[PDB]
């Protein structure tokens, strides 16, 4: 078996009209972004001892 | 007749969640203070008693 996980977060807080201007907008907003990924696996292997 | 090899199954669950949110607020704060000589205008009674 195994388990797989993934997650993505984005967020913005800005000034109602200025934080959207094409190049100047970056002066009127804070931007946050995060991404995570995880993976777990379990294997098994038997063998008969042939002396 | 009973003891025979059986089959095997692989089961996979998947849980997905999505969230969105929006918020907006507008507010205003203003005041005035004026005197004329025996006449005043303010934003309270303590205000008019202070500008004297």
């Amino acid at each position: 078996g195994g388990i797989f996980q993934h997650s993505i977060n984005n967020s913005v807080d800005k000034v109602p009209l200025l934080g959207d201007l094409p190049v100047l907008g970056a002066l009127f907003r804070r931007t946050y972004e995060q991404m995570g990924k995880s993976e777990l696996l379990i294997f098994v292997t038997p063998k008969v001892v042939i002396q | 007749s009973l003891d025979i090899p059986v089959k095997q199954v692989q089961i996979e669950a998947r849980i997905v969640t999505v969230k969105e949110g929006n918020l907006e607020e507008l507010g205003v704060r203003w005041g005035v203070m004026s005197t004329n000589g025996s006449h005043s205008v303010g934003g309270s009674i303590e205000s008019n008693l202070w500008q004297k």
